[PDB]
């Protein structure tokens, strides 16, 4: 019943509180405690006694503005709260979101306008609290964003998103376009959608054009003002009411749709939106902001909201932080970089350098090669002005920083090389011979490699200090990884500059000291393999990628086997068999192995070659081959789905604890972030290493369930699922 | 498990078709009336007293079919107000259900005469009308991983190999076989022609039925649940718990698939002392019933187990079966209950089925057990199976012996 | 022949119609934490031995349209081969479900059974499902169409019951209804529900007016009155009980039947069920009866459904230790009190639904369920539990305790 958060026996004040001299309230929200507005204690604490101060002197207002002194209006929470409830502390969730929530129901029946003055982002509970409001206006400004992204971390808007957001667009329109995958949107195209009413220039204007409009609609709707249109006698629900003949045919396929978007993963907050939504459109107002606190309560204190918090505000923001870079060095900005390779790889390295704004050479061994890399960027572009995102002005520009050569003297004045032709150590030390000394004295030579350690590829230059990999991921226009990899004789300050270029072009760095296969491709290639040897011990190909899209992956791997090229997984488990024998001793060969060279001899060697585990007409994949059943003898080894769904979970996470045994990576936080962005570790784990952490299965939960998971693998599969020391006792 | 119970008539009226039918006109209250009115005709001297209750399957219960429409089809029809009057509601097995009921409740001994059968106007009350509370439930829907009975029918066909001319080839045997029992008359004493107020005659015939059906024009017709699996998404719902198939051949279209009608049955059930007191003729009796299920999502697998739960009820094999009565909702659920059973092709659903005369929902169970009573009077055989599959994955199954 | 013992019987709270706590929880809910805490009770039973689910309800549309007892099925995880049936029976579908489940273990071709009933009026209101008579007014100008109500005022004018008799009874099932909860005679047999966090939602029968006086419901205004001149329904009533001038109308909220929200449920099986699962007994379905009396009146189906459930097991009243009749409205309590001579320490001991509720589907299956306590509690042997029904019907149901 109270706007507080504590009825019995303290908090600070982040809500200034002014009222002018016709009666209209600014609640003005300025959090001492940082530089954003969030949902904090104090909060909480603030607007409920504002709330209360609003009743008690209702005879001498007459309209209510909420503004921020912030850069932004409002964003998040306070997320150490949340990601510490326990199941047990379902019932203080509840009761805390009922409390948040009361204080804008109030605030939204006071009998009188209340304007948003959105000044900058508002996301999550930030737009729940412009949601509560009548009216809202944001200050078209560069850098502000508006939506609710909560499923993003496993939650659902339990400030009322959910209930007013369905109550403003129906069912459909809002779990579709605000709630399902938590979209954010500029301050134009919310005011297109219906989330904002209207925009002005600066933020100045902000404050004035709220008073104006509570003047205006006192004026002109005076029965009306402060009425939101779900608190009317005829309220129609856009869409209709579940009842309504029209959505009640349709609605069955809701939850199949959200079934196929998800391909089956279990990710329980898109679920839980879409039942709060319809629930909540079966009732009242109050009973449905009531389920949604449930559905909140229920997401809260479960271990997926707690994978994906850990992931997002613990574990990238200390990657963006620096947590990877080193401390001493400074900044060293970039004026030209030179992208040696015209492929799908140097062609998109060309893009995401362009669109950040440097000049680019982009060199191959002909001008006919370079030309059709450059065409890759403008075929881009030619869709992105098609989409209206992207100006004709700077798309034009965007192209002309592309010079396509194919003269290595054009790299004169590069301070920036990235390398991207084939994988191979002896072209790699020529390719960069003849031109070390065409560029600047200063640059940095990036690699682009998959697999070669960076050391090696090193001995082919003079300055090995400004030698460094370079690891990106095709395609790179959409890819958000950069795995840096550190080579033995590799300086200090050649992290830096790579890591701050990787920033520079809006990705994510990652840094990997020099092994065979780094951290991603050594992993993912558990991955694939784990499915080869399911195909080869008998297991049904149709079996293997639904366990590998109901896993979470993004694609199934048999798929993404085709597109990696067999011939070059056979090179490589060739030359591990030369890693060992070398050394002086004897090679485990994965069970995969034998598929790849089966494969290789049927000439189905993936979609290069036109033919692999699935056939290809037409430049696109043509469902499963029919022989692939009689080569492998499909169905004879039928284990659960949850046995193949772990098997390839397990194999990687195996897999990442032993590159942060050997010091391959140096933190959990770069073996989860990139995990998800690099490889496309699932969402829902919050990471290969928080998989182990955060693991929930029938048996329990945590490190010992993991450890007591992977028992159960080896035992029945093979020893490389027993855990490494470094996870028992 | 001690009084037998005896079927002493089972009528039904013709089925009347979804789009511009003859009984789109026609309440389904009146529809149950004039089987009613029936039955007073053929025993004048009846002591309706001895009447203790009305069944009646009806999977959408609302609007006109709403208020328990066995209730209301006692007191429009005069009949005493001891007689009862239950709606009852198991998706396509309802009608058969409600004599299996009324078969139990004279088996108790706590019923002696009862009245069962099933009714469905659907041009009128429309499959989906009453809601329900999964499509309602997005947080079960998404659990139980609901897929509608057509996916699951082109899955069965997937799964065992039947064709889209296999199905089609089925589809032409029903219209031939249903066809061949109008022209013989295998149907004049117990389809009850539907008339007005004044006595004007409104349907007289099932006119769903296309007896001029070549297995040319069956394969021009579009896959009809083509779209709903591609606007729902109930065909990846489906492959990822069926997830060793890769693709569903989509086979089955408006020409091999049940019909949608309206229509109503009615079915006499009673002890041997009922129809001693009042003179009836018991025409068969109730040897068992079953009720059972199995995969969900196909939903339509159930009428297996159900079968082999009455025949061991009964003590029976499927070689004691003169006819064999499955509702023709899917061909390929015929096929498949034809190929898991090895079912002789002589004795399945011998006077044709849905395809050709439709499927009225609630209705379909009680009119198919009539037809059975008839066949077996006609060709003078001894004992039937009739089984229905149900939508959530159950089946029931019922077995009668020629009296 | 084979004999239907009944092994559990639990319901959940009644939620009131206004301010419920049970408005934000689905019917098909009530029904799945119900099939939760009988495997609480039997975590070894073996569910694959149930072979039908049979559940009573009068409004099967929108939340508990599509065969409500199925969706319980797949949404509980009960085995696909468990059944499920939905029926309709107005009033008495409840024990309807009841009494066909009893039905079906004596027919010998059912083993186990679930059976009761589920209705949450304050979101699928009474008369949502339409109705073949309200659509079809050529039938409902000739059965004379009136409602329950106006036909319970009706009995009370031919009884000779005043509004002081009825509102002495609604005073009597208050006080009942608050002493059998004080006592803990409820303590085991309603289920708390809980949402899906396991946070309470409603633990007790919120309809109870425990602080009642016969002053209070004095007060009160005739609730059918303006039912009864809107519709006409006075005047159709009197056209069929022509000796009758004119309908004393002594029937308010607080004398009626409240609407409100619940489910029950009932397992019963065979001996040889219980035997094989481990099971005991709790009594034993001795006979069931339907009949019924004039549709105007609705009301007086009790009466000859009861005389016959006694004949069929060879009975009397006086034979029989506790009567359970519906309180849909008093006047219907207190007819069939005098018509059978019920002593009056024997009939509706615990209270019943003018204190705690009528959710129509289910409370035949309730009511059955207070009957196997009280019988226990008690130490007693025979029961008979019966309801009016709409459309003039009626069910009644003799169980012994085991
Ligand atoms: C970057 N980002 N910003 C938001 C914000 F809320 F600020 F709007 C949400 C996301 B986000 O999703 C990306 C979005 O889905 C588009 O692909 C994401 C990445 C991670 C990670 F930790 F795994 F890297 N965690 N999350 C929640
Ligand atoms: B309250 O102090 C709070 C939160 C909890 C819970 F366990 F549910 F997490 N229990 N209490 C008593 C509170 C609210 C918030 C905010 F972030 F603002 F939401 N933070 N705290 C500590
Ligand atoms: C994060 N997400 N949410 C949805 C939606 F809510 F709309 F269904 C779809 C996706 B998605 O990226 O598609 C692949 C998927 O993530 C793999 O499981
Ligand atoms: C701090 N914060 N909280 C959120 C969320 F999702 F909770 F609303 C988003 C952000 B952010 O982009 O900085
Ligand atoms: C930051 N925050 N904490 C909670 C909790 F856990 F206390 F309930 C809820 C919210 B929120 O709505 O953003
Ligand atoms: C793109 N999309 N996302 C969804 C869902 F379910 F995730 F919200 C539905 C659709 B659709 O088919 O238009």
């Amino acid at each position: 019943s109270s706007h507080h958060h504590h009825h019995h026996s303290m908090p600070d004040n982040t809500i200034q509180w002014d009222k002018d001299a016709d009666g209209i309230v600014t609640l003005t929200m300025d959090d001492p405690s940082g530089s954003t507005n969030v949902m904090n204690e104090a909060y909480i604490e603030s607007m409920g006694k504002a709330v209360d101060r609003l009743v008690a002197e209702k005879d001498s207002i007459t309209g209510v503005v909420v503004a921020s002194a912030k850069k932004t209006f409002f964003a998040g929470g306070d997320v150490k709260t949340m990601i510490q409830a326990r199941p047990e502390d379902a019932g203080d969730v509840f009761n805390t979101v009922e409390t948040i929530k009361r204080q804008l129901r109030t605030l939204e029946t006071l009998g009188k306008p209340v304007v948003a003055a959105i000044n900058g982002a508002a996301l999550g509970g930030g737009l729940e609290i412009a949601l509560a409001c009548h009216h809202r206006i944001a200050a078209d400004v560069k850098g502000s964003q508006l939506g609710l992204p909560e499923v993003t971390l496993g939650l659902l808007p339990g400030g009322g998103g959910v209930t007013r957001t369905v109550r403003m667009f129906g069912i459909q329109n809002a779990f579709v376009s605000v709630l399902a995958q938590g979209t954010r949107f500029k301050p134009a195209k919310a005011k297109e959608i219906g989330l904002v009413d209207e925009l002005v220039a600066t933020v100045e204007e902000l404050v004035p054009a709220a008073k104006a409009w509570i003047k205006e609609e006192l004026k002109a709707n005076p029965d009306g003002a402060g009425v939101q249109p779900w608190d009317k006698k005829g309220y129609k629900m856009p869409g209709g009411t579940p009842s309504s003949p029209g959505l009640a045919a349709i609605l069955p396929s809701f939850p199949s749709n959200l079934r196929k978007q998800l391909k089956g993963a279990p990710m329980p907050a898109p679920r839980a939106i879409l039942a709060a939504a319809v629930e909540g459109a079966q009732v009242d107002f109050d009973t449905a902001s009531r389920i949604e606190s449930r559905y909140f309560a229920s997401l809260v204190t479960g271990q997926v909201a707690k994978n994906m918090m850990q992931a997002f505000f613990f574990d990238l923001q200390a990657i963006n932080a620096g947590g990877s870079r080193p401390e001493g060095i400074g900044k060293t900005p970039i004026k030209r970089i030179g992208v040696l390779g015209a492929g799908m790889m140097g062609a998109g390295i060309a893009y995401v350098s362009a669109k950040a704004g440097y000049e680019v050479v982009l060199k191959d061994v002909s001008l006919e090669a370079a030309a059709k890399g450059k065409g890759y960027s403008e075929k881009l572009e030619a869709k992105a002005l098609e989409r209206g995102r992207t100006t004709q002005e700077r798309s034009d520009a965007l192209l002309a920083r592309i010079t396509p050569t194919a003269d290595a003297a054009d790299f004169k004045g590069v301070d920036f090389v990235i390398e991207a032709v084939f994988e191979n150590q002896e072209l790699k030390h020529k390719v960069f011979g003849e031109i070390e000394d065409i560029v600047e004295p200063n640059a940095i030579l990036g690699s682009n490699t998959s697999t070669l350690p960076i050391t090696g590829l090193a001995t082919g230059v003079k300055r090995q200090e400004d030698f460094i990999g370079i690891h990106f991921f095709s395609p790179v226009d959409k890819m958000p990884l950069v795995e840096i990899i550190k080579g033995e004789k590799t300086s200090d300050e050649a992290l830096a500059r790579v890591f701050d270029y990787t920033l520079a072009i809006g990705k994510t760095p990652i840094v990997v000291n020099d092994s065979r296969g780094f951290f991603t491709s050594r992993v993912i290639g558990t991955f694939v393999n784990e499915a080869l040897a399911m195909l080869g011990e008998g297991v049904e190909p149709a079996s293997i990628e639904q366990a590998g899209s109901q896993a979470g992956y993004p694609a199934p791997p048999l798929q993404l086997s085709d597109e990696l090229n067999l011939e070059l997984m056979h090179k490589i488990a060739v030359a591990t068999r030369k890693g060992v024998e070398d050394a002086g001793g004897t090679y485990q060969p994965h069970p995969a192995e034998a598929v790849v060279e089966k494969m290789i001899e049927l000439g189905r060697s993936g979609r290069l070659k036109g033919a692999g585990f699935y056939e290809y007409a037409d430049g696109k994949r043509s469902g499963l081959w029919p022989g692939l059943r009689e080569t492998f003898k499909s169905g004879s080894s039928q284990p659960p789905l949850q046995d193949m769904i772990d098997r390839m979970l397990f194999a990687e996470a195996l897999e990442t604890q032993k590159c942060l045994d050997e010091g391959v990576l140096t933190s959990t936080a770069d073996a989860n972030i990139g995990s998800i962005m690099g490889i496309g570790f699932p969402p829902w784990t919050g990471g290969s290493a928080q998989f182990i952490v955060g693991y929930s299965g029938p048996a329990g939960t945590g490190k010992a369930a993991f450890v007591a998971r992977a028992r159960e693998l080896a035992a029945a599969y093979g020893d490389r699922f027993l855990p490494p020391e470094s996870l028992l006792s | 498990m001690s009084e037998e119970a005896f079927i002493y008539e089972a009528i039904r009226t013709p089925r009347g078709k979804q789009k511009n039918g003859s009984l789109h006109e026609v309440k389904p209250l009146s529809l149950v009336v004039g089987l009613i009115d029936e039955l007073r005709k053929r025993h004048p001297d009846l002591d309706e007293n001895l009447i203790s209750d009305v069944i009646l399957g009806c999977v959408s219960p609302v609007g006109d079919q709403g208020g328990d429409i066995a209730r209301a089809a006692v007191l429009a029809s005069g009949m005493p107000v001891t007689s009862g009057g239950v709606q009852l509601n198991r998706f396509c097995a309802s009608g058969l259900e409600a004599v299996n009921t009324a078969a139990q409740k004279v088996r108790s001994g706590w019923d002696d005469l009862v009245l069962a059968g099933g009714v469905e106007s659907m041009s009128r009350v429309p499959m989906g009308s009453d809601g329900g509370a999964m499509g309602l439930d997005p947080a079960t829907n998404y659990d139980v991983m609901f897929v509608p009975q057509s996916i699951g029918a082109d899955l069965i066909a997937t799964i065992e190999g039947f064709s889209r001319e296999d199905v089609d080839a089925y589809a032409l045997r029903s219209q031939q076989k249903a066809a061949e029992a109008w022209s013989g008359g295998y149907f004049a004493k117990s389809v009850v022609p539907v008339r007005d107020q004044n006595g004007l005659l409104i349907l007289d015939h099932d006119e769903h039925m296309r007896p001029d059906t070549t297995k040319e024009g069956l394969a021009k017709l579009k896959p009809a649940f083509e779209g709903l699996a591609a606007l729902g998404g109930f065909d990846d719902v489906a492959l990822q718990k069926y997830h060793w198939v890769e693709k569903i051949n989509h086979v089955h279209t408006g020409g091999n698939s049940s019909g949608i009608v309206d229509g109503a049955a009615l079915v006499m059930i009673g002890s041997a002392a009922a129809g001693k007191l009042q003179g009836l003729t018991p025409r068969a009796r109730i040897v068992a019933t079953a009720t059972s299920g199995a995969d969900p999502v196909i939903m339509l697998t159930g009428p297996t187990p159900a079968t082999r739960k009455v025949l061991d009820r009964a003590g029976l094999t499927v070689d004691d079966i003169d006819l064999f009565e499955l509702n023709e909702a899917f061909a390929s659920v015929v096929l498949k209950f034809q190929k898991d059973l090895n079912i002789p092709d002589e004795k399945l659903n011998v006077n044709g089925g849905a395809i050709a005369m439709g499927h009225p929902l609630g209705a379909t169970g009680a009119m198919i057990l009539g037809t059975m009573v008839d066949e077996l009077e006609r060709r003078n055989a001894r004992r039937a199976l009739i089984t229905l599959c149900i939508g959530g994955g159950m089946g029931v199954a019922t077995i009668i012996e020629r009296v």
